[PDB]
RNA sequence: UGUAUUCAACGAGUUUAUAGCCUUGGCCGACAGGCCCGGGUAAUCUUUGAAAUUUCAUCGUGAUGGGGAUAGAUCAUUGCAA
C-alpha cells in the first residue's frame, strides 16, 4: 500500500478549485473556501473515507460524496450551529455556503448594510475598521 | 454537666494575645480542668499595596502596607458557669474573646 | 497486581479496549462532531477517543471517590491560546463528563457518594483489579 | 532557494531501493531516510515500520521525538 | 428639580455609586477589606487604622 | 397587481407576514441581542415613541409621508410597524433625518444617525514627526 | 495539533431577602450558558485547588496542520441601555 497506485492523481478540481493531491485528504479539502479544518472532518467522517489517505488516492466517487456531504448538511444530521451560514437573512435557512457562493453572500451583506446607510456599511464603504478598534496607531498602510 | 467550651481569640499584638491565653490556660489548670491548646490558626496577613505619591509624578513608588491578624483556639472541658468565670478575668484592650459551645 | 502497580498508559489503553469490547457503553450520536473542550482547537484524533476517556476517568474515580463534573472539567481542561492575547487556563466540556459517568454508573463501575460526587463500587475495583492484572 | 518535490507515496524504483539499501544503513531515523530516498517524514515513519515489520532493522531506542534504528545484522 | 427627574439617573454600580467616606472623592478607591477610602486618604490614616511598613 | 424583481423578505417571510405578526413571533426572527432586549420588557420612552409614531402615521394626509417625529432614543430598536415612518434622531448636536425602510429593521436608531464628522487629514502640523 | 499522564505558592470570598460574595454536588446543553439541592463571615466550605513540562500518535520544511490580523453569519451572559 505505500507504493502508489497508477491512479494517484497529483492534482484535482472541486468547485473549480484545484485541490492537491499530495495533501491528506482532510487538509486537502480545507483549499476550498468556506470549508475548514472541523468541517472538512466531519464531512470526511460523514462521508465514510478513510482519513489516512491521501487526496489522490481516492476515487472521484468519494469526492461526489464528500460534496453531496458538504451541500446537504442537514441530511447527514450536522447540527445548524456547525454551518457558517446560519439563519439566512432572506431564506432563513441554514447553509454551508463554499466558493463564489460565499462571496456572493458577503457582497450582498455589504451592500445591504451600505444601502441603508448603516454606519456598518459606511465604515466598510470608507475603508476602516468596523469591530470598534482604535484607529490612531494601528491599521496604517495607505 | 461537662461540655466541650470553645474559646476564640483574636488580637493584633502577639504580645497581649499570648498573655491572655496563658492566663487563661493556667485558670483553667488551677480548677483541675482539661484544656486543649492554645491552638495557632496561620496568621491572617491583610495587605495593601498603594502609590506613595498623591499624584501621577516622578518614579512609581509603592508602600506595602500589612495589618496581622492572629487567632487561637482553646478547649475547655466543663460546664458553663466555671468558664465564664474563668473569662471574668481582666483582659487588655485589643483582643477579642468568644466562648461558645461546640 | 494492582493498578497502581501498573503504568497508566499502558492501564488506560487495556481498560478502554475492555470497555469497547464489552458493549454496555452507549455513546452518544455527537461523539463524532463535539470537540473535548472548547480550548480545543479540533476533535479528538482517535475515533476511540470516548473509551479511552471513559477508562481514564474510572481510573481517577478509582484512585479518589469523591469527584464531580466540575472536578473532572478541570482536571481535562488546559491553556487556551487567544490570539494576539496571552493563555489562560480553560475548563473542558462537561457535557462529555456527565455522559461518561451516567454510562459508568449504568454498568455498576461507580455510583453516587453520599458526600458529593461518585465512589468507585466494588465490582468496579474488582474489574479494574483483573484488567490490571492482565495486563502483563 | 528550490523547494524539496518529496513524495508521499512510494514508487517502484525508490520502494525497491530502500528494500534493498535502508537494511544496510548504520542509522535509520525518518530524517534519514527522508533525505536519502527523497521522501516525505511520513512515509519515512510508514516504511521504517514496514522494515520492522519485515525485520531487516532493528530498534535501538524509540522515543516520540526520535526514533533511532539501525540493521538488524552487520 | 422635578422629582422624577432630579438625580433620577441610577447609580446602583460603577465609579459614581461609590466615593471616598474620608474626603468623598470617587477616585483611587480602595474597596478591599471594606475600608471605602481613596488612596491618598488611606495612605494618611494607615498608621491610625492600623496598618505597618514591614518591608 | 405589480410584479417585484426583489420581493423584501425577512428569514424567509414577507413584509405582509411581518405587520400581522405578533410581538412574540417576531422576536424568534429576530438576531440575539434584540432577542433579549425585548424579553427584559421595554421601559416607558421606547411604548411613548412607537406610540408617537402611530399617530404621526394615523394624521399622514393619504398619499404622503408622515411628519417628522424626532427623539433622543438612539438605542431604540427598529420593527416592522415603524416602516416608513419619517424619524429626527439626536446625535448630540442635531435630529439627523431619516425614513424607515424594511432592510434597517432589527437595527438601532444609532446605526443611521453619525455621531461624528468623518476624517478628512490636512497637512500634518509642527511636531507631527522628529519624534 | 490530538490523546494519556500529574507536581505549587501568595491570596480572596455573602445583606440571606426564594437570592446579593467564593462556589462544591446533581440535572439540562456541543459550547457558551441555564435550573435545582446545598457549604463557607472561613487552617472547618470553594480549595480533591495551574501551565510550561512529561508521555504516545498525526503533521514533514510547504507561509505548511506556523501565524492569527481582518471580516461575515449566528448564539448566550452583565447591565436601565451593548
Ligand atoms: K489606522
Ligand atoms: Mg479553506
Ligand atoms: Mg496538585
Ligand atoms: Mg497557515
Ligand atoms: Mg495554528
Ligand atoms: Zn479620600
Amino acid at each position: 500500500s505505500l507504493v502508489a497506485n497508477e491512479e494517484f492523481q497529483h492534482i484535482l478540481r472541486v468547485q473549480n478549485t484545484n485541490v492537491d493531491g499530495k495533501q491528506k485528504i482532510m487538509f486537502a479539502m480545507t483549499s476550498i473556501k468556506g470549508i475548514g479544518r472541523r468541517f472538512a472532518n466531519i464531512a470526511c467522517k460523514k462521508a465514510d473515507i478513510d482519513m489516512n489517505k491521501r487526496a489522490g488516492e481516492l476515487s472521484a466517487a468519494e469526492l461526489d460524496s464528500l460534496m453531496v456531504v458538504v451541500a446537504n448538511p442537514r441530511q447527514f444530521k450536522i447540527p445548524d450551529w456547525f454551518l457558517n451560514r446560519q439563519k439566512d437573512y432572506k431564506d432563513g435557512k441554514f447553509s454551508q455556503v463554499t466558493s463564489n457562493a460565499l462571496d456572493m453572500k458577503l457582497r450582498d451583506d455589504l451592500e445591504r448594510l451600505k444601502k441603508i446607510r448603516n454606519h456598518r456599511g459606511l465604515r466598510h464603504y470608507w475603508g476602516l475598521r468596523v469591530r470598534g478598534q482604535h484607529t490612531k496607531t494601528t491599521g496604517r498602510r495607505g | 454537666q461537662i461540655h466541650k467550651i470553645r474559646i476564640t481569640l483574636s488580637s493584633k499584638n502577639v504580645k497581649n494575645l499570648e498573655k491572655v491565653c496563658a492566663d487563661l490556660v493556667r485558670g483553667a489548670k488551677d480548677k483541675r480542668l482539661r484544656v486543649k491548646g492554645p491552638v495557632r490558626m496561620p496568621t491572617k496577613v491583610l495587605n495593601i499595596t498603594t502609590r506613595k505619591s498623591p499624584c501621577g509624578e516622578g518614579t512609581n513608588t509603592w508602600d506595602r502596607f500589612e495589618l496581622r491578624v492572629h487567632k487561637r483556639v482553646i478547649d475547655l472541658f466543663s460546664s458553663a458557669d466555671v468558664v465564664k468565670q474563668i473569662t471574668s478575668i481582666t483582659i487588655e484592650p485589643g483582643v477579642e474573646v468568644e466562648v461558645t459551645i461546640a | 497486581r494492582t493498578v497502581k502497580d501498573v503504568s497508566p498508559h499502558e492501564f488506560v489503553k487495556a481498560y478502554a479496549a475492555h470497555l469497547k469490547r464489552s458493549g454496555k457503553m452507549e455513546l452518544p450520536e455527537w461523539t463524532d462532531i463535539v470537540k473535548t473542550g472548547k480550548l480545543k482547537e479540533l476533535a479528538p484524533y482517535d475515533p476511540d477517543w470516548y473509551y479511552i476517556r471513559a477508562a481514564s476517568m474510572a481510573r481517577k474515580i478509582y484512585l479518589r471517590g469523591g469527584l464531580g463534573v466540575g472536578g473532572f472539567r478541570r482536571i481535562y481542561g488546559g491553556n487556551q491560546r487567544n490570539g494576539s492575547r496571552p493563555r489562560h487556563f480553560c475548563k473542558s466540556s462537561g457535557s462529555v463528563a456527565r455522559n461518561i459517568l451516567q454510562q459508568l454508573q449504568n454498568m455498576n463501575i461507580v455510583d453516587f457518594d453520599p458526600k458529593g460526587g461518585r465512589r468507585i463500587t466494588s465490582n468496579g475495583q474488582r474489574d479494574l483489579d483483573q484488567v490490571a492484572g492482565r495486563i502483563a | 532557494k528550490e523547494k524539496v518535490n518529496n513524495m508521499v507515496l512510494f514508487d517502484k524504483a525508490t520502494y525497491d531501493k530502500l528494500l534493498s539499501e535502508a537494511p544496510k544503513y548504520k542509522l535509520i531515523t525518518p530524517s534519514v531516510l527522508s533525505d536519502r530516498l527523497r521522501i516525505s517524514g511520513s512515509l519515512a515513519r510508514k516504511a521504517i515500520r514496514d522494515l520492522m515489520a519485515r525485520g531487516s532493522i532493528r530498534m535501538v531506542s524509540a522515543h516520540a521525538s526520535q526514533q533511532i534504528y539501525t540493521r538488524a545484522t552487520n | 428639580g422635578h422629582s422624577n427627574i432630579w438625580n433620577a439617573h441610577p447609580k446602583n454600580y460603577g465609579p459614581g455609586s461609590r466615593t471616598c467616606r474620608v474626603c468623598g472623592n470617587p477616585h483611587a478607591i480602595i474597596r478591599k477589606y471594606g475600608l471605602m477610602c481613596c488612596r491618598q486618604c488611606f495612605r494618611s490614616n494607615a498608621k491610625e487604622i492600623g496598618f505597618i511598613k514591614y518591608r | 397587481k405589480k410584479r417585484t424583481f426583489k420581493k423584501f423578505s425577512y428569514r424567509g417571510v414577507d413584509l405582509d407576514a411581518l405587520l400581522d405578526m405578533s410581538t412574540d413571533e417576531l422576536v424568534k426572527l429576530f438576531p440575539a441581542r434584540p432577542r433579549r432586549r425585548f424579553q427584559r420588557g421595554l421601559k416607558r420612552k421606547p411604548m411613548a415613541l412607537i406610540k408617537k409614531l402611530r399617530k404621526a402615521k394615523r394624521e399622514a394626509p393619504p398619499g404622503e409621508k408622515p411628519e417628522v417625529v424626532r427623539t433622543h432614543l438612539r438605542n431604540m430598536i427598529i420593527v416592522p410597524e415603524m416602516i416608513g415612518s419619517v424619524i429626527g434622531i439626536y446625535n448630540g448636536k442635531t435630529f439627523n433625518q431619516i425614513e424607515v425602510k424594511p432592510e434597517m429593521i432589527s437595527h438601532y436608531l444609532a446605526e443611521f444617525s453619525i455621531s461624528y464628522k468623518p476624517v478628512k487629514h490636512g497637512r500634518p502640523g509642527i511636531g507631527a514627526t522628529h519624534s
